[PDB]
């Protein structure tokens, strides 16, 4: 699977 | 004291035409797709439902590009049932994984699909 | 779905009296005693900050009572720098335990104090 | 006794956009494109020649069709520097792998492309 | 040729309220406290009789004075029933362990009492 | 693309008096003395056939002269019923091992004749 | 409660002809055959001298007549530097054992002399 | 350290 | 990569 | 438990 | 090396 | 067993 990163 | 957030995913692995399908459920026991989203620091763990009869245990997860910095690190049980990743949420981006196991059937590690 | 709480310390180990002393820090590096309360499920990570030159790796965390059902699971790293607890928060009560590390001076483990 | 055919590749990892690139040579030192090909019952193997610094090592061999009888076993030296694969030929057709590696910047397991 | 002393305990273990208590017997079967005095260079040797059904096996001994010199050296069998430790009694005073097993239900560590 | 050999030798382990013995068979089935000779770079695969009861595994293949360049590598499968020596065939002369198995009845390591 | 006695023996790998030397010491560094008699229950302890280059450490200890009940046990460091028998000496007769060693030039096992 | 569970 | 088996 | 060294 | 047991 | 390398 894949793992989507928004950082603050 | 900084906190973050947990994430929670079941791998739930049975056979069809004689190899694995993995399928994701969330927190609530519904079938997911089985991606995650991370918008602070924090874990993501992965708990393995093995319906196979194949023996499957992780032994860790599998990157291609595993220098990407989306994922921190790995931690792994004893028993092969879970894994947990860490993910500080600092490099913004995506990245892509196959978790990685063995099975009691054969020596051939098997990989969830790209 | 629902997520939990992803907590965090690190494990700071130095020599005093030729010995271990185990030092806790917070996420923003301040000095704790090191318990943590859970109040949902989720997980705690422990980070090791090994400032001696003992070799100290994690290989587990240990447990007098090892099955009152506080912590669920341990997972840890391949290179023995973290240690992570799942807690999913279903039966109460309180549980002590002992970090557990190799160490590259001798072939004994290292335990924190009980 | 009947014998079969002993096949063999060098696996040369380099980075690239900071991520792995294998480039894959033949026994005369040739860049080959990857793929082997099995006519009799034999062996295939795979020498490591890690270019990076990232301390890689064979961990295994993975596949998302581990069952699907092409490959028999896949065999690993100690030191994470050949992988064997055992191939008996009775079962016709095509198996996608990917290499499994850990290396020593992270405890993120490396995947050759799927 | 030096020789030295060889003293054995079986570290017999059963369950109360669920969990675990260690009762130690000496090489005539008889309850003894478990603690040991070394009078000249020698081994100790300890043998697990896990009454848990927990699966319990020993994976180390470990001390919160890892490197007080009172203990040299543990060796562990590759089945977990047996720890010996080495102590050349050249160091006086007294060390207090734990033993260190995993076991089968959980995850966690099972450790004596401290 | 350069290629070699791939040779194969089941070691069938049976006991007699309570202790191992040794019979090989070839890729015909056929009882043979064992031994194999090298006229080009390949590989040798021993297939493990336990009739024991003693739970035998493959931990690896030993060498009184370990350093005398006949044999380049010894790969081990996962499950320990394969090793694979690779024979690069450029010293000439020939050299004597022992497989080295564990089992299942005590912690002592077993091993072929001599 | 009845002790027996703790023997000990260094182990002193060194070259010649490109291949190891076992050479046994005893307490006193004095140079001996190496074999040890036992008259009642008790343990004896190989200390690992590798004055080699070759990295090597101790697997286990290797036996043709593995079921022959000479030797109880074999218990072995995390470093790879001591392994410890323990011989209840309850079955009389002779054994004879090879050390197993892993060394850091190559993937073979050594032995020590049959 | 201790854990302290809240449910 | 793969590995192709032709019987 | 405990190792009490006595040495000679 | 050996062992000789002389129970 | 033994091992008989035979170099082309
Ligand atoms: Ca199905
Ligand atoms: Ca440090
Ligand atoms: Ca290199
Ligand atoms: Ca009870
Ligand atoms: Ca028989
Ligand atoms: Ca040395």
């Amino acid at each position: 699977p894949a793992i989507i990163n928004r950082p603050q | 004291a900084p906190q973050g957030l947990a994430q929670f995913i079941k791998v739930n692995v049975t056979l069809e035409n004689g190899e694995p399908v993995f399928i994701y459920t969330d927190a609530n026991g519904q079938v997911c797709q089985g991606d995650i989203t991370v918008t602070q620091a924090g874990t993501i763990t992965y708990l393995l439902n093995d319906q196979t009869l194949k023996g499957l245990k992780f032994v860790g997860v599998g990157f291609v590009t595993p220098f990407d910095g989306i994922i921190d690190a790995v931690t792994i049980s004893s028993d092969g049932m879970l894994v947990q990743l860490v993910d500080l949420d600092k490099t913004p981006g995506t990245t892509k994984f196959q978790f990685v196991l063995s099975n009691t059937a054969n020596t051939l590690l098997v990989l969830s699909p790209d």
